RNA sequence: AAACUUUCAACAACGGAUCUCUUGGUUCUGGCAUCGAUGAAGAACGCAGCGAAAUGCGAUAAGUAAUGUGAAUUGCAGAAUUCCGUGAAUCAUCGAAUCUUUGAACG
RNA sequence: UGAGCCCGGGUCGAACGGCCUCUAGUGCAGAUCUUGGUGGUAGUAGCAAAUACUUCAAUGAGAACUUGAAGGACCGAAGUGGGGAAAGGUUCCAUGUGAACAGCGGUUGGACAUGGGUUAGUCGAUCCUAAGCCAUAGGGAAGUUCCGUUUCAAAGGGGCACU
RNA sequence: GGUUUUGCGCGAGUGUUUGGGUGUAAAACCCGCACGCGUAAGGUGAGAGCUUCGGCGCAUCAUCGACC
RNA sequence: UUGACCUCGGAUCAGGUAGGAGGACCCGCUGAACUUAAGCAUAUCAAUAAGCGGAGGAAAAGAAACCAACAGGGAUUGCCCUAGUAACGGCGAGUGAAGCGGCAACAGCUCAAAUUUGAAAGCUGGCUUCGGCCCGCGUUGUAAUUUGGAGAGGAUGCUUUGGGCGAGGCUCCUUCUGAGUUCCCUGGAACGGGACGCCACAGAGGGUGAGAGCCCCGUAUAGUUGGAAGCCAAGCCUGUGUAAAGCUCCUUCGACGAGUCGAGUAGUUUGGGAAUGCUGCUCAAAAUGGGAGGUAAAUUUCUUCUAAAGCUAAAUACCGGCCAGAGACCGAUAGCGCACAAGUAGAGUGAUCGAAAGAUGAAAAGCACUUUGAAAAGAGGGUUAAAUAGCACGUGAAAUUGUUGAAAGGGAAGCGCUUGUGACCAGACUUGCGCCCGGCGGAUCAUCCGGUGUUCUCACCGGUGCACUCCGCCGGGCUCAGGCCAG
């Protein structure tokens, strides 16, 4: 409040008194009579430098620094190491870019959330769903007393077309803790990477991944940016034999002998 | 501040509001439009599936993917190019699509009763002792006081015989 | 999730409207689910509490104590059973508190204006089995 | 540039979400009212006046009576049928009034006007 | 040696820190427009079986009518309700009323 | 090395922590700092004047300061008497209690609790006007309102009559 | 609101967030026209580096330069 | 003499309306100083605070006496840039717009000036049997028509209609709508853990004796009962009067706001002496007129509007009103002064000033009874899971205090390095490995053959293997390595 602390009529004793130079409350019948004010050091005071709504509070980041991280967070979601390094239980399914077909999830089958568990356990998905369950535990602080009473791991994400799958794939998911629902057309960071960690397991559509190249294609003033370096792979790199043919001969070991 | 204190001790009940609106979000009755709207839709998702336009002005930002509801001379005269001093008023003369425009277009063209207008008695009266003294001669019944005493013009007596059936 | 703008998840204003409810209101939070016999007799789940009910307990020290609702006392959401019951230092008999929740109905004081209720959930019960089956 | 009293004078927009929902509601709500029709009227085809901005195009207020009248649109029912009417501005040119008739016949092209009652 | 003064431990005091809680506050957003001579906002005095305050009400006075729900209120006492009923309730809703002395205050 | 981290033992009863990032009302010996609590001083300084108290008995758990009686003193009608005005508001009376107040005590009190108590044609108010004050007629002032008190105000009483 | 340095994106351009279009609804995703800031020729002493070991020579300094 | 009209009065006449509150936002009036210019006086603060009047859900503004100089725009309002630009200030401190452009939202109208003059056609009352009866207002002007990018009047030929019911619909409150109290153990109590399920367009939230999707209220989606008020509306009845209306043409007309513009002066204000606006005083206009601009271009040539009357939604504001939903906010010295019978108790003559104070337990089950004491209370006994939870109540720190235990002390204590004494402790160790003899229990011993995989030559599985080979266990012996202090 920009009047907490000011609803007081207080002043200075003076500078000869032997008492702190604090304005005091007038009065005369009451405890807060002869009271410091007015500070920060005070009782039912100022707080130094009092919060004000002009702060700040949103981040102006460039849209080309936007679609840039999303494009690495959806290449870092093909990495099969990356996705066991989230902390995500990928052993039990197959080719981790996860497509599922189209007609097997559109409809009102899908739309029952008996089916949409049941197409979870069939494709291998499982165990991460049962990860998220058996997470859910009571939060440490005061974010309890203040609407945020639990929290649990995330779950698997399902991307599909909202054009060719017919968007009652949501009401399908929505009740299963952890899954996450999101359409190929508007792909958000805070799914890709939870927490700024890379690596979400994503379950696809086929109609989803014939889109995917469409989208990206439509971004104006974007194309896909080009690495810094060609191949990764520094094992490959050095031992080749384009670099060992040209290397001098080494000076030493890798631990030597004292000499003195 | 005070009033508001003042509530929560009293033992008063709190009169809730209903949400209710000024304006409705979507329309209503037995016509084309209200049966074929759908209130989960916008209102660029709905007239792309009606077939019409909703904003004839100029398109302010990017739209979704197929909306489509957001939109020899002798004498040198520019208006002879586009041509195909008095014009009706009070209506215009005109000339693998959705269901919703093609049933618009029938009720347009639906033939209309015409109501027609028909004259007093007292007119006809009138009209009938017109004839009845000077036959057919329209001059005549102009420049006659006695049956004519607003000076009716033999061209309005005319129109006025013809819509009543006697010449 | 809750959708509804009109709904409210805030914990202070649960909060404030279970313990500032009329008791009206607190008829409804006082409810009991049926036993299994009366619940395929009926297809009703669950009821408000009544005088007259006769109810088992299921949960707390006195488990498994059958007897008949005495009291309904609305002020501390708790009934009172006839025969589960201690006794005070004076050798005075006093009824213990069990909350409603945690018995189990086994017959019913019917009325005119119970047979309503049986009736009413009743019929949407059926409504939406029949609109789930065709 | 702090002279003043800022601190009792300053406007943070945090409703700039809540507004657009709001503005969006306003046009779906004129949307029901007049549900065939659009929720804009025709506007039309003129040009910005100052020597910067001769070479480009904008959207005018009204239509003038004279570019009206040789379309073939009466005065009086213009209006009725979603046509911007400016009593004040003049035409001056032909360019002006070609453009403007032309823009009147693709709007009656394009028009299905229904019979009264 | 005791006592006294000082140090440490244990237990007991003085005091209310820490921890956990919160029908409170603070800030933001959204829907709507509604005080009074038909007597407002405010001030006073009364009203409960047993009440001082807070609350509610006005000599019809912790309230009457009407509507809805459907069997309570509860700290104690006493009636209740015949329970197959114009129907309990410090219940809710609310379109009818009652409405002391003042206060713009108007013999 | 250190700021600190971790474990054992006792108490207690409902939520809490490691790791990587994000965020801030984030780290105290001082400010004659703020609020709250607690010491030594210290069982210390001190508990005045109005001359003055004593004996027996009763009550009570308990009597210098509660009562009865008897001695010794005092106010000395310009009272330490008997009544009012102003002001206070139940302090008045009875019964019961002795937690706190009455610089000691208390069975006592103007203390606390429960009950009770104020009876008018003749007593005062109520009626009248005094110094003075406010409306009303008018006139100022942007206005909240100011001047104005009989002022260039149609300002109010009473009667008579064959209708 | 200025200014210096480090990281990032795009780079003769750059800036989606005034606003509009979707949305699982204060998030995220997309974008029309404008607008802000910027933009519309070498030698010698050398000189990092390369060399077929004859010479090629970045940036930049001393100087000589060429132009607005 | 009587009767009109004009002006002015009376009535507790008939019917009405105003005052006060609220004032967060809005429209006006009035109007500072501190501060900065390291002092201060122009300036700035600031056309702000305080004071006074007046409205609403918005208010205000508003349909050009506008912007402009263009290939033109076209009522008002608000956002973005315009732009710290123009402009004005010792050309200091500094102050500081607007046009264009991109968006949000767009809606236009009502009078006076004209004679209905072949018909005051208009309206307030109040008496009604509700249909129409009178009393009046008013010709010093009430209806119809017209309101200057217009209009009138004639002629002319096409084109347009008005009322009353009203099914039904849309909003908003309302009833009803899923699945475990399954079996073990800990626990005073499962809402904990283990196993078995089930529902989910519902795994938001809350309560229930501990962390509950399935115990309860609610929660999601579509329906389904009953009701309120606005608005729309398919249709169904009627209409009517030579009634109204739009356009066209023209040998006919075409009225537009005065103590107001303007000049002079004073004060105030603005970025704005062509005075930027406003107000007072003095003088006081016009009709091919007046206002504001452009222009050296040869004379005020050209451009664009009509002031002195009036109304009007939206986009805009909002510390208040009736509610609703949220937060990387605070968590009882914090957050509003107020989480509590808080603007309370208390203080001041008064204007005003203005606190402190949350938590037993799941449930009062808040000590029956006995005993000591005048009583307060204490001790037994009892309630509870817990009296190490006694309404001086959750947990219960430090300062400071008491008792018990240990110790020290010839005019300070406290501190650093180093032994000693006394008290009390953490580790470490408890045996492991290998080999050789025996004795048991078993054939996952080597090889080979079939399938499978893989690193393509390595393995696994099944058989063959049948017992000088392989693996466990026990009983002896030997080696090596094992803790602390030392020679």
């Amino acid at each position: 409040s920009e009047k907490a602390g000011h609803q007081t009529s207080a002043e200075s004793w003076g500078t000869g008194r032997a008492v702190a130079r604090i304005p005091r409350v007038s009065g005369g019948g009451t405890h807060r009579a002869g009271q410091g004010a007015f500070g920060n050091m005070c009782r039912s005071g100022r707080m130094f430098a009092p919060t004000k709504i002009w702060r700040k509070w949103h981040v102006k980041i460039n849209q080309g620094q936007k679609r840039f991280a999303t494009a690495s967070a959806l290449a870092a979601s093909a990495v099969a190491p990356l996705l066991m390094a989230r902390g995500h239980q990928v052993s039990t399914v197959p080719e981790v870019p996860l497509v599922v077909d189209s007609a097997a999830v559109a409809g009102d089958a899908v739309a029952k959330t008996a089916a949409a568990y049941k197409l979870l356990k069939a494709i291998g998905a499982g165990p991460d769903v049962e990860k998220v369950k058996k997470s859910k535990k009571l939060r440490a602080g005061k974010g309890k007393m203040r609407g945020r009473r639990h929290r649990q791991r995330r779950g698997p994400l399902i991307v599909y077309s909202p054009e060719h799958d017919g968007k009652e794939l949501v009401k399908g998911f929505r009740n299963i803790p952890g899954v996450e629902t999101c359409p190929v057309d508007a792909l958000n960071l805070l799914q890709l990477a939870p927490g700024g960690h890379l690596g979400r397991f994503i379950v696809w559509t086929s109609a989803a991944i014939k889109q995917l190249d469409a989208v990206y294609e439509s971004k104006k003033g974007f194309f896909l940016p080009a690495n810094i370096v060609s191949q990764a792979d520094l094992s490959r790199l050095i031992n080749s034999t384009e670099i060992q043919s040209v290397l001098r001969a080494p000076k030493g070991e890798a631990r030597t002998k004292r000499a003195c | 501040r005070e009033l508001q204190k003042r509530k929560r001790r009293s033992s008063r009940p709190t009169i809730r509001m209903p949400n209710r609106r000024k304006k409705a979000l979507n329309p209503a009755g037995n016509n084309i439009i209200a049966k074929s709207w759908n209130k989960k839709e916008t209102l660029s998702q709905n007239y792309t599936r009606f077939g019409l336009v909703a904003k004839l002005g100029k398109a302010t930002g990017g739209t979704a993917p197929g909306n489509k509801a957001l939109l020899s001379e002798s004498d040198a005269v520019p208006q002879q190019q586009q041509q195909e001093n008095h014009i009706r008023q009070h209506d215009l003369e005109l000339e693998s699509k959705p269901e919703v425009l093609r049933a618009l277009e029938r009720e347009a063209t639906r033939p209309v009763e015409k109501t027609v207008r028909h004259q007093s008695e007292r007119e006809r009266e009138w009209l009938q002792r017109l004839v009845d003294k000077h036959g057919d001669d329209v001059a005549a019944m102009a420049r006659d006081r006695k049956l004519n005493p607003y000076q009716q013009t033999a061209s309005d007596i005319k129109r006025r015989l013809k819509k009543a059936g006697l010449l | 999730m809750k959708v509804r703008p009109t709904v409210s998840s805030s914990r202070r204003k649960a909060r404030k409207a279970h313990f500032s409810a009329p008791s009206s209101v607190r008829r409804v939070i006082m409810s009991a689910p049926l036993s299994k016999e009366l619940r395929e007799k009926y297809n009703v789940r669950s009821i408000p509490i009544r005088k007259g009910d006769e109810v088992q307990i299921v949960r707390g020290a006195h488990k498994d104590k059958e007897g008949k609702v005495t009291s309904v006392y609305r002020l501390k959401y708790v009934i009172h059973v006839e025969r589960v019951t201690r006794e005070k230092a004076t050798g005075q008999t006093v009824p213990i508190g069990i909350h409603p929740s945690n018995v189990v109905i086994t017959k019913l004081h019917l009325d005119k204006d119970r047979e309503n209720i049986l009736a009413r959930i009743k019929a949407g019960r059926e409504q939406v089995a029949k609109a789930k089956g065709k | 540039h702090f002279r003043k009293h800022w601190q009792r004078r300053v406007r943070c927009h945090f409703d700039q979400p809540g507004k657009k929902v709001t503005r969006r509601l306003a046009r779906r709500a004129k949307a029901a009212a007049l549900a065939p029709r659009p929720v804009d009227k025709l506007r039309p085809i003129v040009r910005c006046p100052t020597v910067k901005y001769n070479r480009r195009t904008r959207l005018g207020r009204g239509f003038t009576l004279e570019e009206l009248k040789a379309a073939g649109i009466p005065r009086l029912l213009a209006p009725t049928i979603g046509i911007a009417v400016d009593h004040r501005r003049k035409n001056l040119s032909e360019e002006s009034l070609a453009a403007n008739v032309q823009r009147l016949k693709d709007y009656k092209a394009r028009l299905i006007l229904f019979p009264r009652k």
